[PDB]
């Protein structure tokens, strides 16, 4: 009846890694490069 | 250079500090006394090499507020819920199309996704927020 | 005079719809709890700087419109109201008594070469806190509005609205000098504060509506 | 999303984790 009222972070910083991870992948779309465009479309 | 009197046209030879960019100075106070303005020679013949070109630059602003100034290219009937390649005001792209409850705030005209990429156009004649879906 | 209780001053800043997202803008934004000087009194004349977040209100309507200038004369917008539409000029005039109250158009407003006009229904006309927020960039005049309605009298009123785009005049001017004008013991609120390059979060929800913004350079929260 | 990320399913639904766990569970007692 304890185990209900209570080490889940370590296991959180699993998906919350994955998903940080993924997340920066997709923004660093948005990243220019020195390029004169982001979006391959343009240029 | 025409002996009708064409060569008038001078250009400013000294300046308190860099003009910036498309920045003007039409002013011709004194610059040990110098006036600030010098004029071509432009006479039927210059010095070789200096004959007088016309310039004019255009530039294109690329605001992606509405676009109004536009190529030749007539537009397109509109198709839905077919993947097409599009061309929107020269927002070239590919997708499949859809009228979309997602409205824009009425002065909006392009949606954007996480990334840079735009997941909704609004269509510049029916005037209908297109979902692009990949 | 100053006052300070404000989180306004956020503005649409992207042409472009988000929705459910939090994304992080660069522009002239009011930073947040700043002074915005309050007069309710003259037609004084004040700096533009960067850009000015304005608002007003009064009973029946008293605010005519606003005079912009590279000088207090040079190409020097104006941008007044009649009953039904605002009407635009880019025109240089002698600016000297300046203002339109009795000594629909006057104060020596006399146009040769520069007028590059505008005239259209969106405007400060008959609706009770009329916010502006007016930004001049190299080649561009884009002016922000929302007329949020409030009970309060001329103290100025805490809480969130953000401003909906209104008009962009390519006027080509680099403003430096700024005045309104009122029309006529009569009194009625407004205020002036000067915008800076801030980079701001924004809360957009699904309805891509700028929900909540957090001023980044504010506090270390 | 449609950036050319996809994930991918396990092999292993939820299920079939918990059949596992409950086999564990039954033989344990
Ligand atoms: C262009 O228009 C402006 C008015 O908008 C003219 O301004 C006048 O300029 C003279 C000096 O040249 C002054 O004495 C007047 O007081 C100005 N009038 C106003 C109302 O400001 C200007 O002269 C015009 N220029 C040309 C070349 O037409
Ligand atoms: C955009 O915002 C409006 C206003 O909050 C939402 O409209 C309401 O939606 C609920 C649920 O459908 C209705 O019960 C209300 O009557 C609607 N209000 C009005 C004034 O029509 C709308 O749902 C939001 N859009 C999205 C996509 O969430
Ligand atoms: C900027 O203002 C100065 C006067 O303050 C003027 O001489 C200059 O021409 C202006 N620049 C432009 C681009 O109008
Ligand atoms: C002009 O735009 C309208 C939408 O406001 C559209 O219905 C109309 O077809 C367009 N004109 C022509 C000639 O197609
Ligand atoms: C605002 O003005 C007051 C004086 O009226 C000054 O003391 C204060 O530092 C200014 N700034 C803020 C954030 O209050
Ligand atoms: C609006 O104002 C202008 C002068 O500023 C005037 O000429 C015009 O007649 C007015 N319009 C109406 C509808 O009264």
């Amino acid at each position: 009846g304890k185990i209900q009222d209570s080490a889940l972070g370590k296991l959180q910083n699993v998906v919350n890694q994955n998903a940080q991870a993924l997340n920066t992948l997709v923004k660093q779309l948005s990243s220019n490069f020195g390029a004169i465009s982001s979006v391959l479309n343009d240029i | 250079s025409k002996v009708g009197g064409n060569y008038n046209y001078r250009y400013r030879l000294f300046r308190k500090s860099n003009l910036k960019p498309f920045e003007r100075d039409i002013s011709t106070e004194i610059y040990n006394c110098y006036f600030p303005l010098q004029s071509y020679g432009f006479q039927p013949t210059n010095g070789v090499g200096y004959q007088p070109y016309r310039v004019v630059v255009l530039s294109f602003e690329l605001l992606h507020a509405p676009a109004t100034v536009c190529g030749p290219k007539k537009s397109t009937n509109l198709v839905k819920n077919k993947c097409v390649n599009f061309n929107f005001n020269g927002l070239t792209g590919t997708g499949v199309l859809t009228e979309s409850n997602k409205k824009f705030l009425p002065f909006q005209q392009f949606g954007r996704d996480i990334a840079d990429t735009t997941d909704a156009v609004r269509d510049p004649q029916t005037l209908e927020i297109l979902d692009i879906t990949p | 005079a100053y006052t300070n209780s404000f989180t306004r001053g956020v503005y649409y800043p992207d042409k472009v719809f988000r929705s459910s997202v939090l994304h992080s803008t660069q522009d002239l934004f009011l930073p947040f709890f700043s002074n915005v000087t309050w007069f309710h009194a003259d037609n004084p004349v004040l700096p533009f700087n960067d850009g000015v977040y304005f608002a007003s209100t009064e009973k029946s309507n008293i605010i005519r419109g606003w005079i912009f200038g590279t000088t207090l004369d040079t190409q020097s917008l104006l941008i007044v109201n009649n009953a039904t539409n605002v009407v635009i000029k880019v025109c240089e005039f002698q600016f000297n008594d300046p203002f339109l109250d009795v000594y629909e158009s006057g104060v020596y407003s006399s146009a040769n070469n520069c007028t590059f006009e505008y005239v259209s229904q969106p405007f400060l006309m008959d609706l009770n806190l009329r916010e502006f927020v007016f930004k001049n960039i190299d080649g561009y005049f884009k002016i922000y509005s929302k007329h949020t309605p409030i009970n309060l009298v001329r103290d100025l009123p805490q809480g969130f609205s953000v401003l909906e785009p209104l008009v962009d005049l390519p006027i080509g001017i680099n403003i430096t000098r700024f005045q309104t004008l009122l029309a006529l013991a009569g009194a009625a609120a407004y205020y002036v504060g000067y915008l800076q390059p801030r980079t701001f979060l924004l809360k957009y929800n699904e309805n891509g509506t700028i929900t909540d913004a957090v001023d980044c350079a504010l506090d270390p929260l | 999303k449609f950036n050319g990320l996809t994930v991918l399913p396990p092999l292993l639904t939820d299920e079939m984790i918990a059949q596992y766990t409950s086999a564990l569970l039954a033989g344990t007692i």
